[PDB]
């Protein structure tokens, strides 16, 4: 059927365009899965880490990246394409504060990422950086939020959230998981982040393979949290 | 490796009423450090089926009274807690718990001839919350069905 | 076939052709021998006839006092690299007034030939240089690839059928270190006479001969001083 | 495979092939190590000679980027030149703009972003080339990258790049490299070059050993091992 | 105008009068001299004043971009630095008394003085402004090597006092800072 | 087929690429747009794959200027790209002009900018028609580009999914004279003729046109709109 507009950026008879779509399939050669979480005041990111060798190190795997003081991120697809799409994520949100003089909301980021991918899929001649981004910040008068931008251009901003490899599987815990009306008390929210993550992967994990970054109405510095007190919420959950 | 638990466990015994059993319950999460360790071969599944012998035991000699509540509250402490102990990812399901309750059932087949029929629903009732989750598979596999009949 | 077309294009096997086929066309030309003493570095070329009665056309050329290259491939790229070669060497002299490290201009033509191996719109240059030199450490002979690879050498021959040449060179190159100008010049050019047909002989229109020394400017000798340098010889064992 | 052509065209299950085809072509290279030690980093190449014209020292893998900073190269040789030309680039514009040396985590990411912008477009392929940056500093300690063909840089305790990536790494891992010195380390180095491969089917070698760390004050420079030889008298006892 | 910064063995004290004139008349009366760039890293401000405040934009944008990608805290002759690099390069076009002062964990105090030429030179202490060529004699011979910390607050109120007694581009308030390891400490001295 | 490109023609007939890119346009999310006597009326679907998506973070009825607002049918991706065209290119009028531009002058000029990206080739054309609503004058407008280029002038239409179940609809129920209020009520009854099970103030977003200016309905009237008013 194909053929028509599989090389190059050009429209199918009557349907649509297979290389943008090509994309969202280039993420799941990275062999990982995100879950972004917000119940209530807080907002919680837990990715695992997968290391392979014991002569690789530990500091240098995390994709946890700090934006600013107040907005941190995480990154799923492949490697090399995440990090030079994070440049212009920490290079747009310092040009917000010189031109117009105050931080950045976390909605706004988002725009000016998406339509840096959108040029890529409109003017052709540049592969389009096949990697998923999500977002969290602090917002005064709106509370945490969760934002999703993808390599065609779109962005949604939602409540629970997985990437990488297990969408499919992991919203389909978290539709069942967010239709009752339990509060969510910053432990609330952390051990569905973990236990979602938990039962889909089916790993449980030992606590030396993951990352939780997290912010909170309290304290809104984006914080990684210390292996230490991973325990502490892993000995929590399973009292 | 293990054997130092178990000559513990053989002080233990001598002191269910010489000391009380609160302190078994204080020497016990020390073999729960001993479980989570749980690595190759060392302090793995057929040691630590001893230390799960021998704490049933110490449960039948506490609760061998009609202060029956130790032997039953020591279970969702433990039962809910070995996802945390031995092994993530579903441990084993594998004689780490299995024949620990599987006597037990076997002493609920002992006592229901002397025990009254309320402490011994209480003790079913509280059996019925992990048997609903696994170790009634096969080899015991009627571990739930030697006392769904006797609650008929 | 498919990947063979482009400099772009990589191969199944790791390997891009275009590359493997610019060494072709330094087979094309002919062969040329260049070596060093401890004092004294001479390169010697052999040129070719178009027809029965044009001139010879040359392959050894003056570069700077102390730089002179020779030559086997495409003359197209041979006088380009040339342009880009005189050019350098009067900058040091303009700016710096010192005469080029030699080992380090040749690392110019390596960042000259790199770009025209990965970008589209350039060929690769094909082209053979031999270069000899005088930085403050003494002679040098170099040579050059269309790969944008400089290896450092006491002996080397490149050109059609210089295998043999080469085999020459390796079992005498512990004697060039110690031996003078007399029979240095004719240590090199009896590696020339394996690299023709056993029935004509090395004549004094066909060969080019040059010297650059410790105390002596590189000096291009050819078709009327060659012959005290061809005094003095064997024959070939025929 | 076709669809293979272009390094801006995606595979109907989502990788790019131009950047996988040029990951095997520096495993037809020849094997160099990295390894660092507790005050230090110690590099190692193990390097052929071409036939027997070679010059003694001609061609290294063993470049030096900036006063403390040098590379491993493997893979297509000129095109490790034009890559080393520009971390030399790149470091004296930190220099120029900030007033100090480089850090090694800043400097591996400035240069793998632009290993990356030549895995995008039709126009140029990528790179044919994977190399190692070691360093030491008094207020960083030492450190010790691994740049691939496609961009991907972070950090090791010990590497190999080559044929042998995977039978180095084996016998890298049960050395006790956390607290040995790197005196300790340089006849440690090569006794891992000559096990695996140095002549057997091939011809001949050359060692070669960069080297950097607190001994040399930061300095990066090749080994005094030309003095008292040890390194091939410590390990070629190793024959049986 | 005038200007003060002094080290001391944790940190380094700043100070400035306000009274920003034009011609004989004052236009501001209360100013803020010193501008954070940093959570450590000050710099008090002298010269034109529509110079000095581009300039002081572009290096918090500069540096504050800088620190982020390091994952570190940055140094305060980094930051002195990117002032050289502007005010060297678009010199003829500009009037700026730069003086940049700060704590940092690797060094301690730092004091560095960028006068309208363009040069850089660290100090123990620095004055500045059009109002500082009263005070030179005073700061040499009441500086002593070894200070604390309430001795350098001392020692910039009565050496700005002096400056600020009557010379008409100074007076009005006086604004100290101190910056050590473990904040911040800003005041407003009157009477 | 001869198509594969956008800058030569066919033997026959026309720009193929062009009539492929009209394709993506009707398989895109339904859209409806009425022009009453005093207003204009617009209206679209707006449904979530799954109950985790906030519905108030990203519209679809988006005004430009203070009285002219605009929908869409294609791609909510390319819409962004000639949406922030169309506010800096609303501001060129009011810098030169002093004056609030005219509904027919933007659709002169956003159909120009649709007309560029139809050249070259090394580039694709939109995916998106459009509907501009406007009261300008006394006399509102409702308009339609399209990515070819083109524009129009409606009573009423209908764009997306199941269009000419929504146009042979229409066609039985506009009148000439209607009020504004009337207008929603057949506009909401249109778009319950292609829109999937529950419809409720987060399914549908609706924006209006009085004289008073361009505004977007809250969902507190919209549920009160929609509550048991057909």
């Amino acid at each position: 059927s194909a053929g028509f507009d599989r090389h190059i950026t050009i429209f199918s008879p009557e349907g649509r365009l297979y290389q943008v779509e090509y994309a969202f399939k280039a993420i799941n050669q990275g062999g990982l899965t995100s879950v972004a979480v917000r119940g209530k005041d807080c907002a919680v990111i837990v990715t695992q880490k997968k290391v392979p060798d014991k002569l690789l190190d530990s500091s240098t795997v995390t994709h946890l990246f700090k934006i600013t003081e107040n907005i941190g991120c995480v990154m799923t697809g492949m490697t090399a394409d995440s990090r030079s799409q994070v440049q212009r994520a920490r290079y747009e949100a310092a040009n917000w504060k010189y031109k117009y003089g105050y931080e950045i909301p976390v909605d706004m980021l988002c725009k000016r990422i998406a339509d840096i991918s959108q040029v890529y899929t409109q003017n052709a001649e540049m592969r389009p950086l096949g990697c998923c981004m999500i977002l969290i910040g602090i917002d005064e008068e709106q509370g945490p939020q969760v934002y999703k931008c993808d390599p065609a251009g779109y962005y949604c901003g939602f409540k629970a959230t997985a990437a990488g490899v297990k969408q499919t599987e992991s919203t389909s815990f978290l539709e069942k998981k967010v239709k009752k009306k339990f509060d969510w008390t910053f432990e609330q929210t952390v051990e569905t982040a973990i236990t979602c993550l938990s039962t889909v992967l089916s790993i449980d994990f030992k606590p030396s393979e993951i990352e939780v970054g997290v912010v909170t109405v309290e304290n809104p510095k984006f914080r990684i949290l210390t292996e230490a007190e991973i325990d502490a919420h892993l000995v929590a959950l399973a009292e | 490796m293990a054997d130092g638990g178990s000559e513990r466990a053989d002080g233990r015994i001598v002191k269910m009423e010489v000391d009380y059993s609160a302190t078994v319950d204080q020497r016990l999460p020390e073999c729960a450090k001993l479980a989570k360790e749980g690595r190759l071969q060392e302090v793995i599944e057929t040691l630590l089926s001893l230390e799960k012998q021998t704490r049933t035991a110490s449960d039948m000699v506490s609760t061998s009274r009609i202060l029956v509540a130790v032997v039953k509250m020591c279970y969702e402490a433990k039962e809910w807690d070995l996802l945390n102990e031995n092994i993530m990812l579903l441990s084993k399901r594998r004689s780490q718990l299995k024949q620990a309750v599987a006597k037990m059932v076997q002493q609920c087949c002992t006592y229901v001839e002397e025990i009254t029929d309320l402490p011994i629903k209480l003790r079913l009732i509280d059996t019925l919350r992990m048997v609903t989750e696994g170790k009634i598979y096969v080899e015991i596999e009627r571990a739930r069905l030697t006392k769904t009949l006797a609650t008929i | 076939n498919q990947y063979d077309n482009d400099v772009t294009v990589w191969s199944p096997q790791g390997r891009i052709h275009q590359i493997e086929y610019a060494m072709e066309a330094v087979k094309q030309g002919s062969a040329t021998v260049g070596l060093k003493s401890k004092t004294h570095a001479v390169l010697v070329a052999l040129k070719r006839a178009q027809s029965e009665l044009a001139a010879h056309q040359k392959k050894i050329l003056h570069v700077d006092n102390h730089i002179g290259i020779s030559i086997a491939g495409l003359t197209a790229d041979a006088r380009l690299l040339c342009n880009f070669m005189r050019q350098e060497c009067l900058d040091s002299r303009f700016v710096f007034d010192r005469p080029l490290p030699v080992s380090r201009l040749v690392s110019l033509i390596g960042s000259k030939t790199q770009i025209p191996t990965q970008r589209y719109g350039r060929r690769p240059y094909g082209v053979g240089l031999l270069i000899a030199g005088y930085d403050d450490m003494g002679p040098h002979i170099f040579q050059t690839c269309p790969s944008a690879n400089y290896f450092d050498c006491r002996a080397m021959s490149i050109g059609a059928r210089s295998q043999s040449a080469r085999t020459y060179l390796e079992r005498h190159m512990s004697e060039f270190m110690e031996c003078n100008l007399n029979e240095l010049v004719k240590h090199g050019l009896r590696a020339l006479r394996e690299t023709l047909p056993a029935e004509q002989d090395l004549t004094t229109k066909n060969v080019s001969i040059g010297i650059v020394g410790k105390d002596l400017e590189f000096t291009i000798y050819d078709d009327d001083d060659v012959s005290p340098f061809l005094e003095g010889l064997e024959e070939r064992p025929q | 495979t076709g669809y293979d052509l272009s390094a801006s065209t995606f595979s109907p299950d989502g990788r790019v092939f131009q950047v996988e085809y040029a990951m095997k072509a520096v495993e037809n290279s020849s094997t160099a190590i990295g390894i660092r030690c507790k005050d230090g980093v110690v590099f190692g190449v193990e390097k052929l000679v071409l036939s027997k014209l070679y010059e003694e020292g001609s061609n290294k893998r063993l470049f030096n980027v900036d006063r403390h900073v040098g590379m491993a190269v493997a893979g297509l040789l000129a095109d490790a030149r034009s890559l080393a030309d520009i971390a030399r680039e790149e470091a004296s514009n930190f220099r120029s703009n900030f007033g100090y040396n480089i850090p090694l985590k800043h400097l591996a990411d400035r240069v793998a972003m632009y290993v990356h912008a030549y895995t995008l477009y039709s126009a140029v392929r990528p790179f044919g080339c994977s190399f190692m940056l070691g360093s030491y500093s008094v207020n960083d300690g030492a450190q010790l990258y691994m740049i691939d063909p496609s961009g991907v840089s972070y950090g090791y305790w010990g590497c190999a790049i080559g044929k042998a990536r995977q039978a180095a790494k084996t016998e890298i891992e049960k050395l006790q490299m956390k607290e040995m010195t790197c005196r300790d380390i340089v006849k440690e180095v090569a006794k891992i070059i000559y096990i695996v491969h140095d002549e057997v089917k091939d011809k001949a070698f050359e060692l070669e050993l960069s080297w950097v760390g607190e001994l040399t004050n930061g300095r990066h420079e090749i080994v005094p091992k030309d003095i008292r030889e040890e390194a091939e008298k410590y390990a070629k006892e190793s024959l049986k | 105008t005038t200007i003060m910064a002094v080290q001391f063995d944790g940190g380094v004290v700043l100070g400035a009068d306000s009274r920003t004139t034009t011609g004989s008349y004052i236009a501001n009366r209360v100013t803020d001299k010193l501008t954070p760039i940093h959570d450590r890293i000050f710099c008090c401000r002298s010269g034109s004043a529509a110079d000095t405040q581009a300039v002081a934009d572009a290096v918090t944008y500069q540096l504050g971009f800088h620190s982020i990608e390091l994952n570190e805290p940055p140094l305060v002759h980094t930051a002195a630095s990117l002032f050289k690099e502007m005010c060297y390069r678009y010199r003829e076009d500009l009037m700026a008394g730069i003086i940049i002062a700060g704590w940092d964990p690797q060094e301690g105090g730092q004091v560095y003085s960028v006068p309208m030429g363009g040069m850089m030179v660290r100090q123990s202490f620095a004055i500045g402004g059009s109002g500082s060529s009263y005070i030179y004699g005073y700061v040499d011979a009441t500086y002593r090597e070894g200070m604390t910390k309430e001795e350098c607050l001392q020692f910039t109120a009565n050496a700005l006092a002096l400056a600020m007694e009557r010379d008409g581009s100074s007076g009005g308030v006086i604004r100290l800072a101190a910056i050590a390891e473990s904040g911040v400490e800003r005041q407003v001295l009157l009477g | 087929g001869y198509s594969f490109s956008l800058t030569t023609f066919s033997p026959s007939g026309k720009l193929v690429q062009i009539e492929y890119a009209l394709a993506a346009v009707a398989g895109g999310a339904p859209s409806v747009g009425i022009k009453a006597a005093n207003g204009v009326v617009l209206a679209t679907e707006k449904k979530q794959k799954s109950i985790l998506y906030d519905e108030r973070s990203v519209h679809k009825v988006e005004p430009i200027t203070k009285h002219i607002g605009l929908v869409y049918s294609g791609m909510g991706p390319d819409y962004r790209v000639l949406v922030h065209r169309a506010r800096k290119l609303a501001q060129q009028y009011y810098l030169v002009y002093q004056e609030p531009i005219p509904t027919a002058q933007l659709v002169q000029r956003v159909a120009s900018v649709m007309q560029e990206y139809t050249q070259s080739g090394g580039v694709r054309p939109f995916g998106v028609s459009l509907l501009i609503c406007g009261w300008n004058e006394g006399r509102p407008y409702l308009f339609q580009s399209d990515p070819s280029g083109a524009y129009f002038a409606w009573k009423a239409t209908a764009m997306g999914k199941n269009y000419v179940n929504g146009k042979t609809f229409l066609e039985k129920r506009y009148n000439e004279d209607l009020e504004l209020e009337d207008a929603i009520h057949t506009a909401i009854l249109t778009l319950k003729e292609s829109f999937e099970g529950q419809m409720t103030e987060d399914n549908i977003e609706v924006g209006i046109c009085n004289e008073a200016g361009f505004r977007r309905l809250t969902p507190t009237e919209v549920k009160d709109y929609l509550a048991a008013i057909a």
